[PDB]
């Protein structure tokens, strides 16, 4: 195991400062946190000053997933064989009850116990709930202005849809339901003159220059 | 519930 | 597989901020994305905040290429031999239905399945459509001003031609068709006094200082 | 069509 | 043993300049100080200009832990066998009476003597006492303003609780004791209308927009 | 083959922004492009936004050298033996008709086909023609002012001579022909009072303080 | 003449 | 008590 | 032997520019100079522009230590055996009379001659004399103001004590002798009301808020 | 052979921009140029824009040393044995008549021909002549002002002496000859009251606060 | 005299 | 006394 480089912490601290809890901070978290042990993950979360409300919401989500892991992967009493390793509990995956050496031993075992990937899934799950919840705009409030260029409105549309709560079933049908409807009347007449089944490229091109 | 409020991530 | 360095994400995020969707962002995307798995590619796209209209157009183009792959490379049912690996579907190349380990196994196989290169070709194809479409200038509107230095007009000419839609057959003949024609009358008399077949170096040198 | 609108690249 | 990279010292010096003794400087200290020998740790502390009051408090805490180590791990007189190594004293773990080579020999022994991890625990223990002591706010003084958004008050609540002295038993019960009580009357009526056992996500969502 | 680091593209993009087409950009191009495949070279050129007039002149020069290679290294029809590799055509060296794997196979062959070095020579040849052509000053227009310090005039002299077209035979004799002649009358009397065969160090020292 | 005007260096 | 006041961390 | 990275020289040059000769520049010098040959050490000192008075004082201190080495480690005439190496003189340790290859051969010998560590000790000894001598404040002049917060006065106290000349015997007793005595009368009454033997943490906490 | 990193060229270009031809640019040149082939050295010199007067003086000095090498190491005609390598001429060491592969073969031979170190010595010799010649101050013009602090005057003294032409015999005796003589009368009376043989530390300390 | 004026260091 | 005034550290 090699350590978090100073440029990796530096970039994670700065991206939380700049982008706060916008959707694009989760993929950069997972990218910066790649191959990380639970101890490295806890270090990344501990370096975040401020936003302590979301960090507390992150702890509750992790505690929920850890309790589900303990119900689905119950521990068994008994001495550990010399060649093998004890199973990780919920707190073990979160780095609470486990050491760095045990986390490595789980991640390099045969078969390996990717405790880092499991913990990262819990953190990302808790981070996804914070992003959509910190969003103050619904997809229904995204309407094209009388002179708003069509690309700018479609840009706000899918930026809102990405951070939207709702569900994937709503996001899949949002374009066919709300995009053309909430466009301004001049662009709307052009889009209806294309017929359903038109791609986004065909819609944006038909309303270019308007 | 391993993580505690006001405590560092990963316990003491 | 080693991970996307923090300087690689940082440079990709900043180049999308600065250069937006100008032609020079595709080569730097392919350079920063070299040897990248489909998961690394999806991470690079997910880090882009804003420009969600183009990112949605990118998803549609990728879905089109993935459907063409499934029609040209149909899957076959059956259990995978212990020594080999299952064929990648369209969603597998896009990292949707495939894991990181399967993407590595495909890219390091013998013979290898370069799922990263195939996915990158789809992304670059979708990015090329966005660049030329976001261009608001045709090569026909590039005319040399009465006092515009010849190098500045030729600079705007080929900058427009690079991002131009049209086709390669038009770009190949654009210089012989439009360059000398849309030059100002004083430089035009010098260029016609050179005879056809003159190189660009000969044309720009003949009109130096004008 | 693997990629979905409003969803991260690469699915859930 | 490879040395502290110039980017690691640079980042440690700058984080002490910027964040002073806020809670998030301890995890970044432990991250930057990973796998570090006692000599590397002393170098990191010696590079800190200013804050010499806390650095002197850090020396006293380290001297206390070193005295406890000498009482719990008493030395034994006798010549060291050619294959082995002498036990580290308290001053040896602090890098005072030990060389760089002995620190390496302890950390790479079989079984290893992680003198760096032991010294880091003492330093972090001394740094934790400085952070909570340099905090000028108790959790009891965190009250929500008449128009303070609920997220901002919960942000100040857990930021104060993180740097709070008190004890973990108080921090565990602080949310159920003080959070809803010290909220403004308009948000308070909504939270009491949810019933006890509500998660933080449920509390912050119920008072959104207020 | 390892890829162009993000700091290498970043430095190449910034040096084209700052120094444009001054003489010192060719050596830094060749330094940043060291051991680069034709694909890496094409990537470096493709990242240049603007200056599309010179980039088009660069394509014509490369096409000229590629045609000369095809006339001097004619291809031979026939199947490639299993142990060897096909000869590179002109377009193959330019990365047009060749893959990354074939470029590696040529560069690591025994004996190796340094297609990267051959392509770099063509690019540098095209870049050298752009630098001297974009220079708007001849060595004959470099005259020392009445109060211009001798070092400043000699600085402009050899800066002009470096980017000068002309030929190496002219550059070799330029110092003995134009330097002392185009100096101001007060420094001129001192230099003629030294006799021919004086080094540059002797000339600049004789006119110090003037 | 491999390189083409208005086209990326190295062809399509 | 190895560490001394006004002295570098790690002694002389 | 691998060379001083450009980031290591860059950081050493900048830290001399910023922090001058404050106490924290010696530990960062020793950290940046780790595993360095005498030639690398001389390079680090030679890169310092300005402060040439201290650099000349550094040469005299090194010449003093080199003369002491020659008196304590006298050389012996005779031919060097093919398997071994000549002993380093005083000038050899300073890199004056020795080559880079001999310095490596000494540092990688069995047993090794750490000429770099010996030279670094001389340089650090000369740098320690410059730091305390360039200090313009004695510990006796550090008195707490009528409204100076106790932490700020203790911060100036130990910052002065760290750079103080005097001796370690004075620095050890300075806290019990001068700290409480030179505090303002209001904080002084609280500290005397604690009894001797109080830790620094107990003293600073008793006077918090004053 | 691995290439000049982009950070190494970047640092060399910036240090020529900032520090010009001050004495501290030669050690940083030799540090950045470590283990460099003659081709890497020529690349470093070619990246310098401006200062073309000194670069031309650098070429003349290199041509002088190369001619001395050809007179002291005359070449011998004959075919090179398959196991060995041809001797480097003067132009070969300067990278003019030699390839990169021959430079490597010389530097990794047994016994090795360090053509890079030989060329670097010539460049540094030419750079040393430019630094002292570009200095516009003699050590005789360094006099202490009536209120100039003694450390500032000694700082200007040895900064001038470092870049001074003259010779090492003059620099060795300059302190005993000019330092105390050119001090202001008030500091002068204190220094003469110390007796000859006083160290620089003793002289600067005796005049502290004046 | 390998190096030439107005020419890159290291010849053509 | 290897180091000399006005001379680079490490001699000529
Ligand atoms: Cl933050
Ligand atoms: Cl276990
Ligand atoms: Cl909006
Ligand atoms: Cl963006
Ligand atoms: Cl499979
Ligand atoms: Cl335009
Ligand atoms: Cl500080
Ligand atoms: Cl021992
Ligand atoms: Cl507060
Ligand atoms: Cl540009
Ligand atoms: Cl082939
Ligand atoms: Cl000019
Ligand atoms: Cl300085
Ligand atoms: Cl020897
Ligand atoms: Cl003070
Ligand atoms: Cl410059
Ligand atoms: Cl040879
Ligand atoms: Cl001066």
């Amino acid at each position: 195991h090699q350590c978090i480089s100073p440029r990796t912490l530096n970039a994670w601290v700065k991206v939380v400062e700049e982008k706060a809890f916008s959707p694009e901070v989760i993929p950069m978290f997972s990218a910066l946190s790649c191959g990380a042990t639970p101890q490295d993950l806890n270090t990344m979360l501990n370096t975040v000053g401020g936003h302590q409300a979301a960090m507390q919401m992150l702890k509750e989500t992790i505690n929920e997933e850890a309790a589900e892991w303990d119900r689905l992967h119950p521990v068994h009493a008994g001495p550990i064989a010399p060649g093998q390793m004890r199973e990780p509990r919920g707190s073990d995956i979160a780095g609470t009850t486990s050491t760095l050496q045990e986390q490595i031993g789980w991640m390099t075992h045969n078969p390996p116990i990717p405790v880092g990937e499991i913990y990262k899934r819990w953190i990302i799950l808790g981070l996804n709930k914070i992003v959509r919840m910190y969003s103050p705009t619904s997809i229904l409030d995204i309407r094209q202005g009388p002179k708003e260029p069509f690309r700018d409105y479609v840009d706000r549309f899918y930026k809102t849809l990405r951070a939207e709560q709702a569900s994937q079933e709503v996001k899949n049908a949002a374009t066919e339901t709300l995009l053309v409807q909430n466009a301004n009347p001049d662009c709307k007449t052009i889009l209806k003159a294309l017929g359903p089944g038109a791609t986004l490229e065909e819609m944006m091109t038909a309303c270019q220059g308007v | 519930g391993p993580l505690l409020p006001g405590q560092s991530f990963g316990g003491p």
